[PDB]
């Protein structure tokens, strides 16, 4: 099957440059055009540019000429975007997409990568502190994940065996400039004494994983 | 740049009802072939293609989704809306400099559901670190509008709490919300009763705990 | 026009 494989989230310094990649699998990269798209705060979508991987020829949204440069390495079936002169306005999710082609295909974007979430910041990485949120037949428990940087942390419960009733909240940026979030799950009150509940917290920017058994107090 | 003005930008619909989004363009998208597409982004996923060439359904897309229009006026219709159809819908043109519409947030309107409310004291682990976070959880409620207030020994707090809210649940169409009160350990041990008050409509629910008990 | 530039480009 066709797949567009983009790296996970990256932290880069203001004023630096960053080159992000998109590896095409399941088709020949030169058979299709590629669009890059910027999404700010999960909301606004914005076309950056298009590249022909067989020619190398490019076309750019005016606002991004001089800012973004599209290139391809056909021998490794990988497309690249480099952003220069980075500022906090460049913190966004960058999508690489496959374009079906002209006319009958509609120039539509039929396959999308999962996106590279770029955080532009001068702040250092910091792993999270994880604290238990300890517990009509429905109990709530959870994990408070505090004082980490950059985003994201992901949270699972019982190594992914527990999914129903889980709510992992969007992080909030604290006045310290560090992020905090909580993940909670609702379970039968009567399960507290017999079932074990472990929150699995992964912070890849710091190469830290925390497993925390949440026990009744 | 050509502007794609979508209306409405916020679109509450009952399940089973018809949803219609208008996309109006400042310039005709006819190429001779009209390059107007519709994309959907569900919470936490990448955008995905729904309709290309104004009216052609992309592979694997149900026939409840339909596109129509010509020149500068275009419509996306969902005949019978399902819970899992929530997300942001975008029109997108590629006849000129590629542009997107602002996006239309499709929300599922449903019956009012009161939250189940839970309060969590700071953990002993955190207190040994010199800080105390108190967390109030509002689980599976509708509609999303709600006011959460912290009271400490019946004194209303301000400026020391933050909240965050989930996306609408694709199964039950509810929201959940957390509010977190942050104090120093030194301040936390100066008071007894910690309470979060949740008000929706004509009803307030207060959950509380007594410190050291 | 930029429309024609894309037609040629495609």
């Amino acid at each position: 099957e066709v797949q567009l494989q983009q790296p996970g989230p990256v932290l880069v310094k203001p004023g630096a440059s960053v080159r992000m990649s998109c590896k095409a699998s399941g088709y020949r990269i030169t058979d299709n055009f590629m669009n890059w798209v910027k999404q700010s705060h999960g909301k606004s979508l914005e076309w950056i540019g298009i590249i022909n991987p067989y020619n190398g020829g490019t076309k750019y949204n005016q606002k991004f000429k001089g800012k973004a440069t599209l290139t391809v390495d056909t021998s490794s079936s990988t497309a690249y975007m480099e952003l220069n002169s980075l500022t906090s306005e460049d913190s966004a999710v960058y999508y690489c997409t496959r374009v079906r082609g002209n006319d009958y295909h509609g120039r539509a974007m039929d396959y999308w990568g999962q996106g590279t979430s770029v955080t532009v910041s001068s702040a250092s990485t910091k792993g999270p502190s994880v604290f238990p949120l300890a517990p009509g037949g429905t109990a709530a428990l959870g994990c408070l994940v505090k004082d980490y940087f950059p985003e994201p942390v992901t949270v699972s419960w019982n190594s992914g065996a527990l999914t129903s009733g889980v709510h992992t909240f969007p992080a909030v940026l604290q006045s310290s400039g560090l992020y905090s979030l909580s993940s909670v799950v609702t379970v039968p009150s009567s399960s507290l004494g017999t079932q074990t509940y472990i929150c699995n917290v992964n912070h890849k920017p710091s190469n830290t994983k925390v497993d925390k058994k949440v026990e009744p107090k | 740049d050509v502007v794609l003005t979508q209306t409405p930008l916020s679109l509450p619909v009952n399940i089973g009802d018809q949803a219609s989004i208008s996309c109006k363009s400042t310039k005709s998208l006819l190429n001779r072939f009209t390059f107007l597409d519709w994309y959907l982004q569900k919470p936490g996923q990448s955008p995905q293609l729904l309709i290309y060439l104004v009216s052609n359904r992309f592979s694997g897309v149900p026939d409840r989704f339909s596109g129509s229009g010509s020149g500068t006026d275009f419509t996306l219709k969902i005949s019978r809306v399902e819970a899992e159809d929530l997300g942001v819908y975008y029109c997108f043109q590629s006849n000129y400099l590629f542009t997107f519409g602002s996006g239309t947030k499709l929300e599922i309107k449903r019956t009012v559901a009161a939250p189940s409310v839970f309060i969590f004291p700071p953990s002993d682990e955190q207190l040994k670190s010199g800080t105390a976070s108190v967390v109030c959880l509002l689980n599976n409620f509708y509609p999303r509008e709600a006011k959460v207030q912290w009271k400490v020994d019946n004194a209303l707090q301000s400026g020391n709490s933050q909240e965050s809210v989930t996306e609408q649940d694709s199964k039950d169409s509810t929201y959940s919300l957390s509010s977190t009160l942050t104090l120093s350990k030194a301040d936390y041990e100066k008071h007894k009763v910690y309470a979060c008050e949740v008000t929706q409509g004509t009803t307030s629910v207060t959950k509380s705990f007594n410190r050291g008990e | 026009s930029f429309k024609e530039e894309l037609d040629k480009y495609f």
